[PDB]
């Protein structure tokens, strides 16, 4: 026979990283599969949430902070040579970010959390952006002595999207 | 599970298994793993008395899509960024930046992956194999960079342009490679 | 030419490892 | 049928290792974010600081968040300061890129407006004591 | 590992070794290391009295390949790159970050 309804928390000493919404406990009367009788069981059910400071300080900001540096490799001109070191150290960054959140949480492959998503959506863009600048930098770096122009990129490249991209030499 | 005691043996009790397979019936899933089949023997052995065993095998399939979400496709990610340093022109001057990172990101792979791996030396798994593969390709990678870098700040004044390089690399693979000047 | 040589080799070795 | 006896142990802290260990580095690099923009563009040295000084922020934000208690009733001093100077640095990066490509500008590719003519020549110049 | 007991001593109990080996015949292999002999020997003192010991001597041999994949390829593999900042040209800005 349950006392109350609820477990005590008038002797609840503060945590200060959990804080605890409501236990109530339950009366139940089973019947197991090994035997031929009914067993009496209490179940309490704590309901917390994690105080989300510590990780949003620590874990999110930063994240998001290099994670809006992938795009802001295209806007830096092929004429310096620093179009690799940043795509560079921002997919690093993310790996170890990576290792990070790999480290806190568990290996449950039940469903998949939003940040390991974000991290792994942004590692494969920021992977295509160095796919891509790689290509940029060999079509900069390129001479008449070694390449002919083809016909169909004077049309393209040069004529059709600059009036598009509000360009116009 | 190999259950059996410790004061008695076969000549002084019996160990009969009831049922062959053990019961699945308070059974919570866990979650990570995945029970298949659990099958239970007894086993005696003949020419060797007072020997009793209940053994019973749990055979445990994994659910794999966490560790292939999160080490699988970077594993293949940087591997297919290592035939990609050749792409790139040696006028600039971003080679080694890349060829170096690349071998970083793999030497970081293959000693996270040491670590969920338990340290035996029956046999290496196929990540680590495969990381061993790519990192030893990605190190001849950087000495053919650093090789192909070499020949191209040669000058006119300090080297002479030998014949066989002639008659090589500038009649017959540039029209067996489709390069065509 | 090492480019076409490394991307073959490469190709054949994860044909070869991974083949199970 | 309540009584208690409560003693309250008030220590103070001898602060003399971490401001050797953690402080010096800590302002060093906060020294060190507010010195990217006297480099000049020429050099193709511009990116490399500005990204090793985000990096050994994020190292001792990482550093200071083991330390401490995983709490969130309150967060240090040094954990707000840290994330100030990082998004200064981060402000600071795109800054520089967006300052670098203005660099390289060319007759052959781009042409300079009339307002960028009369204003970063003869307005902010006076007024910023440059001289040409 | 050195058997003796705190009790009594060699005037009062002797200590004598049954068989010169340790039994194998429960022992599984650890997949991580090997033992190659298991000797053991019974340890008195002349001109000391009251002193009985038996020691097991475990010779044991490390299966080298897991310290192989991981802590000798890649040092014999940054090895190899240290002669090689020499033939790299100086005019390429490169040499520092190799
Ligand atoms: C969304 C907030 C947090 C800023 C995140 C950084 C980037 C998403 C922004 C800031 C500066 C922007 C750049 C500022 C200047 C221009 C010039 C403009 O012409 C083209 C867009 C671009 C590159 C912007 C692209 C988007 C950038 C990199
Ligand atoms: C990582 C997996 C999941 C997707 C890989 C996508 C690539 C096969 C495609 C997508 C975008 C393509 C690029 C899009 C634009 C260009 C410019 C184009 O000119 C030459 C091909 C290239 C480099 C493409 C190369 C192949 C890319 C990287
Ligand atoms: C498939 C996506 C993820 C890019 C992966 C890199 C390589 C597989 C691609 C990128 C650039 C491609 C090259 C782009 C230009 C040409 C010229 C073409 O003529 C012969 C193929 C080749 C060498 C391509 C070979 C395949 C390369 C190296
Ligand atoms: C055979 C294994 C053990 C070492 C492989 C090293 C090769 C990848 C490197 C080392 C010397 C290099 C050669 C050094 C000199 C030149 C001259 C150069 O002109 C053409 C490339 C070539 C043949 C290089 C091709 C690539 C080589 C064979
Ligand atoms: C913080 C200390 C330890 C490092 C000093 C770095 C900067 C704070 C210094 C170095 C160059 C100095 C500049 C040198 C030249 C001038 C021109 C002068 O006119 C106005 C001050 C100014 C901008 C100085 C401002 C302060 C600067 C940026
Ligand atoms: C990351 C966000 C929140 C702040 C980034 C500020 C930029 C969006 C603004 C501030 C000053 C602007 C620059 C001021 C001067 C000019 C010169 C002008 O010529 C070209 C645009 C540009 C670079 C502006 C481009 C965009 C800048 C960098
Ligand atoms: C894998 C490492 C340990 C040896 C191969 C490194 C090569 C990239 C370098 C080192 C010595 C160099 C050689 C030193 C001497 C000369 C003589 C010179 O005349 C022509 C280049 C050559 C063969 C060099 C070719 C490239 C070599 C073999
Ligand atoms: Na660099």
């Amino acid at each position: 026979v349950l006392i109350g309804s609820s477990m005590n928390l008038k002797d609840y000493w503060e945590s200060g990283e959990w804080a605890i919404i409501k236990a109530p406990g339950y009366k139940h009367d089973i019947k197991y599969n090994c035997c031929e009788e009914i067993y009496p069981d209490i179940t309490y059910s704590l309901y917390i949430r994690r105080l989300p400071l510590f990780y949003t300080i620590n874990l999110i900001i930063p994240c998001l902070l290099i994670s809006f540096l992938t795009v802001l490799v295209f806007y830096l001109p092929s004429d310096c040579g620093e179009k690799v070191t940043l795509c560079i150290s921002v997919l690093l960054s993310l790996t170890v970010f990576l290792l990070v959140i790999t480290e806190t949480i568990p290996s449950t492959s039940l469903v998949i959390p939003l940040i390991g998503e974000y991290l792994l959506f942004t590692m494969i863009f920021v992977t295509l952006s160095i796919v891509i600048t790689v290509f940029v930098l060999n079509v900069h770096y390129r001479t008449p002595t070694t390449h002919t122009m083809p016909s169909w990129v004077k049309t393209v490249f040069l004529n059709l999207l600059p009036r598009v991209m509000f360009m116009t030499r | 599970l190999k259950f059996r005691s410790w004061t008695y043996d076969h000549t002084e009790i019996d160990m009969v298994l009831m049922t062959p397979t053990a019961s699945m019936d308070d059974f919570t899933p866990s979650g990570e793993w995945d029970i298949v089949a659990l099958p239970g023997r007894r086993t005696v052995n003949p020419q060797d008395p007072s020997y009793v065993d209940v053994t019973y095998d749990f055979i445990i399939k994994r659910k794999p899509l966490f560790y292939t979400i999160n080490l699988i496709i970077p594993c293949v990610l940087t591997t297919l960024l290592a035939i990609l340093v050749f792409y790139l022109p040696s006028d600039c001057g971003e080679k080694m930046t890349l060829c170096i990172s690349v071998l970083l990101a793999l030497t970081f792979f293959l000693l996270l992956i040491s670590k969920i791996v338990p340290p035996t030396s029956l046999d290496v798994p196929l990540i680590g194999k495969y990381l061993m593969f790519t990192m030893v390709l990605v190190t001849f990678s950087i000495v053919t960079s650093v090789c192909v870098l070499n020949v191209h700040h040669r000058s006119p004044s300090t080297h002479t342009m030998a014949p066989w390089v002639k008659r090589c690399f500038l009649h017959k693979l540039p029209t067996f490679l489709f390069m065509k000047r | 030419l090492f480019l076409w040589v490394f991307m073959f080799v490469c190709v054949l070795g994860t044909v070869g490892l991974f083949l199970p």
